[PDB]
């Protein structure tokens, strides 16, 4: 339940440095950078059709709605 | 020296059979990484195999030079005796580097850190918190001292 007897860790060594001595943006641009990048370029195409697929549902019921509205020229009689 | 390798090799497995020297050199590790006050006594055993007895002669002609040396004496001991021995035995010890390069102790570098080794199946947990002390040379360890005797020391063993 609480810490102590929560999992079974062997072997294992973890290293920690001060807050106070290391800097809380570390290449926060030259590194920031790629990293988002990368995250973009990782999940872009599992998002990004369905979004563009919406855009264009979108302008079609748009366009498609105004040429309803528009005044058939059939009826000229 | 390979015979001895082997005991080096023995004994450092002793050495972390027990658990307090771990936490220890673990302590030391983490509060003084990137300087040579890191490193244990012992040194790795990476190093204990490879290095030879050039690099052990090395060290010797370089580290046990007379200005660095104390003949201590305690207890039914003549003064002058002491001084005629000296003079007899440990007199032309070394007295010269050989290449004029006097190593410098350079300050060592405290930093802040964390080391865990996360391993549950040891029976008990050893855990060390130490800051930065003062030094050999600042009249402020007594002070220290006086407060470590005042917060102390405790085990089972004491009936108190």
């Amino acid at each position: 339940r609480e810490f102590g007897n929560l999992a079974r860790i062997r072997h294992v060594i973890s290293y920690s440095l001060s807050p106070f001595e290391q800097r809380a943006f570390p290449s926060y641009f030259s590194k920031g950078i790629p990293n988002v990048l990368r995250r973009t370029r990782e999940r872009i195409l599992r998002v990004a059709p369905p979004f563009v697929v919406v855009y264009l549902i979108y302008t079609w019921g748009n366009q498609e709605f105004e040429q309803s509205k528009r005044k058939n020229p059939a009826m000229y009689e | 020296i390979e015979k001895e390798r082997d005991v080096i090799l023995r004994e450092m497995q002793e050495n972390d059979a027990s658990m307090q020297n771990v936490v220890f050199d673990y302590l030391h590790a983490t509060a003084f990484q990137g300087t040579p006050l890191a490193q244990a006594v012992e040194g790795p055993s990476e190093n204990v195999r490879r290095l030879s007895r050039t690099d052990l002669t090395d060290y010797l002609n370089r580290h046990y030079k007379a200005p660095r040396m104390v003949l201590a004496a305690a207890g039914g001991v003549e003064h002058q005796q002491l001084l005629d021995l000296a003079q007899k035995h440990l007199s032309s010890v070394s007295r010269v580097y050989e290449e004029d390069a006097v190593p410098g102790l350079t300050p060592c570098r405290f930093t802040g850190s964390e080391i865990r080794h996360r391993d549950d199946a040891l029976p008990l947990a050893h855990v060390a918190i130490a800051v930065e002390g003062p030094g050999w040379a600042n009249p402020d360890n007594v002070t220290l001292q006086v407060a470590n005797a005042i917060i102390g020391h405790y085990d089972c063993t004491y009936g108190g």
